[PDB]
RNA sequence: GGUGACCACGGGUGACGGGGAAUCAGGGUUCGAUUCCGGAGAGGGAGCCUGAGAAACGGCUACCACAUCCAAGGAAGGCAGCAGGCGCGCAAAUUACCCACUCCCGACCCGGGGAGGUAGUGACGAAAAAUAACAAUACAGGACUCUUUCGAGGCCCUGUAAUUGGAAUGAGUCCACUUUAAAUCCUUUAACGAGGAUCCAUUGGAGGGCAAGUCUGGUGCCAGCAGCCGCGGUAAUUCCAGCUCCAA
């Protein structure tokens, strides 16, 4: 069973801060190591310029390219590819252009078919994206 | 470094399950019947009602005979009948419990005026309200949303400087008359 | 004028001040906020004073018109005010002159006879050519 | 890589442009929350249409 | 209407709010007959019909308004074939869909006059 | 000798501590750099004078790092103050006015105070709260309904919603006043100022959870959508569009 000696705190506390690592949620949180390992660095968005416009495939239910960009970050410059959500947004961007990718919306997991892709592009060249899409906004050219 | 105050608060809630057939119609009925703006009014007065209940209810639970029961069991009666929600010959606080929603837009300026008649139709009792004809007791309000004290209910008069009381009538009456006094001799 | 009229209300005297304290009200219904000037002999004709020791301020009117509310201030001589009276008010109807340089070049002036040691001569010459 | 991103944007190029044509303006606050509750909640029609909506076309 | 100045009239008390049948939804196509009274009925076995003079009044119309079937169909927002229902004469015909071929076409079939100059009024009076 | 499984010692802290903030059955879980209190620092260390009070940095001295002028002989530095630049980054305002208020300092009614206050920028956020109302016109269409057509109302849809159709108004121009240290704003108040009152409300959705389309046209496992189930290869309730509805 458990113990419940009204002079135990000290056994019920070490072991609840025990286990409490023992959960994906707490763990990743406390741990730091995940903290280190996100590319974004704690950031709900980040700066990036775009080095090549790819597709990647979907998953076996669906049949489809998803056409994302590779990116170097700003900041602790390491590469990433964010699917950039429209019909035609890939016409819009072209190569080498300052783009303010955000997360996909599960926490640093890949979304839907798509496989492995955790960001989506939003903001190219200071002018929103879903700017070009509406044609609200057009391009600096 | 700073004489501001920063002192605020939201006056309401939202709802926990939005997209619910049965509340977004009941709700519906009190805007409708109500002539409210938006459904944040009608959420307003029910966080300031949650309020008054969740009061209610610690002084419920708080023992007879403690001196804060009795002076605040008086001191949030006293007021509620004040505001009309309560009626005088109630002194017992349960029945503030029972107390609903409806009946504190039933305080509000909005249908007050359309009760006594001064305004009718109660959306255009609200409109009127905006455009400043109605007049307290000694002052001009504007606020659909003014609740109005057992006091002052029988002192809701029309402004002087609207044509309604006094004179000068509104601009629409001056255009038309000079135009008419052009046209004619 | 036809239809103006003032009450006061909370009022002390005090010859710590030599003067009486005291708050006005103005009922102008159907017209603007009333000038301060013809307010102030409005209060010394109903108090038989002079109309030129006269001081009143602070006149907000509450919503809807009508009903305005601010502070007086009545004096027994303009001497008696001079010595015991907030300046900015001297300046609303000129009594006390007032034209001074801003409060920038007066730093930067400061600051440059900061620079100029002991010599009277170039402590007061440091506005002459540096102006 | 396969070059089979030209394809992107293909179904806004080929759809239709048709446009907006002017309709009213549509009440707005208080007055937009007006007429959908006088349109759903006093209303009596005599006729069938197993709970259809109130633009009911059944 | 006659209980709705009544309805003004009874503030300080009494009223029902009823809801109805309506309140949300969309359908997009007008069941004109009762269906209760088509579970009720048993002796009838025949439907009217549409009559060919108003498939000619459609002909007329999309001709004036040079409309072919496709065309027209895509402003009423149903399929071609209803159209060419409507026309060819069996179509078994539909209140609302006639008055949206009502409006979209100059003439008007809906009702008891077979065919109008103008719906309702050159731009509606 | 002293401490230590009642966790010493060591390490990490994206740790300044507390008053408190968010969430709210109770319990608890997170956040507290940030205006109040306490501490620490003035590029990093170190050392001092004066002084009641400093290991002070809008004081000095030395070393390190940056860095200014120079007749190359030397001299001068400390915005984690107010503003304002660069840099950094997803991320944060004007090199404005004033000591009038709050108080502070001094020999002192009298001077000074980027403390502070005022303004400007400011969908951080919170409170209130426009985008229309009234009445009549009435007339039609509809399985309308009640007599079986004629008439009316116990009804829905839109439409003259139109000379309606003249009453009421702000939003903005804008008289003065007011306010204020002087202004601004708000509140007063004239003159204007509304019938698509075109003086125009948007943001997301319409298979499910989850309110709302077995509408149409395009597309054809393509483009794409989709938090998650899933949708899409010709007849898509899910993409791209038009119309209509739902939500705030
Ligand atoms: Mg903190
Ligand atoms: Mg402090
Ligand atoms: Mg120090
Ligand atoms: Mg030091
Ligand atoms: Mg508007
Ligand atoms: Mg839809």
């Amino acid at each position: 069973g458990k113990c419940r000696g009204l002079r135990t705190a000290r056994k019920l506390r070490s072991h609840r801060r025990d286990q409490k690592w023992h959960d994906k949620q707490y763990k990743k949180a406390h741990l730091g190591t995940a903290l280190k390992a996100n590319p974004f660095g704690g950031a709900s968005h980040a700066k990036g310029i775009v080095l090549e416009k790819v597709g990647v495939e979907a998953k076996q239910p669906n049949s489809a390219i998803r056409k994302c960009v590779r990116v170097q970050l700003i900041k602790n410059g390491k590469k990433i590819t964010a699917f950039v959500p429209n019909d035609g947004c890939l016409n819009f961007i072209e190569e080498n252009d300052e783009v303010l990718v955000a997360g996909f919306g599960r926490k640093g997991h890949a979304v839907g078919d798509i496989p492995g892709v955790r960001f989506k592009v939003v903001k190219v060249a200071n002018v929103s994206l879903l700017a070009l899409y509406k044609g609200k906004k057009e391009r600096p050219r | 470094p700073v004489a501001r105050s920063w002192v605020c608060r939201k006056t309401y809630v939202t709802p926990r399950r939005p997209f619910e057939k049965s509340r977004l119609d009941q709700e519906l009925k009190l805007i409708g019947e109500y002539g409210l703006r938006n459904k944040r009014e009608v959420w307003r007065v029910k966080f300031t009602l949650a309020k008054i209940r969740k009061a209610a209810r610690e002084l419920l639970t708080l023992d007879e005979k403690d001196p804060r029961r009795l002076f605040e069991g008086n001191a949030l009666l006293r007021r509620l009948v004040r505001i009309g929600v309560l009626d005088e010959g109630k002194m017992k606080l349960d029945y503030i419990l029972g107390l609903k929603i409806e009946d504190f837009l039933e305080r509000r300026l909005q249908t007050q005026v359309f009760k006594l008649g001064l305004a009718k139709s109660i959306h255009h009792a609200r409109v009127l309200i905006r455009q400043r004809h109605i007049r307290v007791r000694k002052q001009v309000v504007n606020i659909p949303s003014f609740i109005v004290r057992l006091d002052s209910q029988k002192h809701i008069d029309f402004s002087l400087r609207s044509p309604y009381g006094g004179g000068r009538p509104g601009r629409v009456k001056r255009k038309n008359a000079k135009k008419g006094q052009g046209g004619a001799g | 004028n036809d239809t103006v009229t003032i009450r006061t209300r909370k009022f002390m005297t005090n010859r710590l001040l030599q003067r009486k304290q005291m708050v006005i009200d103005v009922l102008h219904p159907g017209k603007a906020t009333v000038p301060k000037t013809e307010i102030r002999e409005k209060l010394a004709k109903m108090y038989k004073t002079t109309p030129d020791v006269i001081f009143v301020f602070g006149f907000r009117t509450h919503f809807g018109g009508g009903k305005t509310t601010g502070f007086g201030m009545i004096y027994d001589s303009l001497d008696y005010a001079k010595k015991n009276e907030p300046k900015h008010r001297l300046a609303r109807h000129g009594l006390y002159e007032k034209k001074k340089t801003s409060r920038k070049q007066r730093k930067e002036r400061k600051n440059r006879m900061k620079k100029v040691r002991g010599t009277a001569k170039a402590n007061v010459g440091a506005g002459k050519k540096p102006k | 890589v396969h070059g089979s991103l030209a394809r992107a944007g293909k179904v806004r190029g080929q759809t239709p442009k048709v446009a907006k044509q002017e309709k009213k303006k549509k009440k707005t606050g208080r007055a937009k929350r007006r007429m959908q509750y006088n349109r759903r909640f006093v209303n009596v029609v005599p006729t069938f249409g197993k709970k259809k909506g109130p633009n009911a076309n059944s | 209407q006659a209980i709705l100045a009544a309805r003004r009239a009874a503030a300080g008390e009494d009223v029902e709010t009823s809801k109805k049948w309506a309140a949300g939804q969309n359908k997009q196509h007008s069941i004109t007959k009762n269906t209760a009274k088509l579970d009720r009925e048993t002796e009838e076995l025949h439907h009217d019909r549409v009559t060919l003079e108003v498939g000619k009044v459609i002909q007329q119309g999309r001709q004036s308004k040079g409309l072919t079937q496709k065309d027209l169909a895509t402003k009423i927002n149903e399929k071609p074939q209803v159209i060419a229902d409507y026309e060819s004469g069996r179509a078994i015909p539909n209140n609302q869909v006639l008055g949206k071929i009502e409006r979209a076409i100059g003439l008007k079939l809906r009702g008891k006059d077979i065919g109008k100059p103008i719906e309702k009024g050159p731009r509606a009076k």
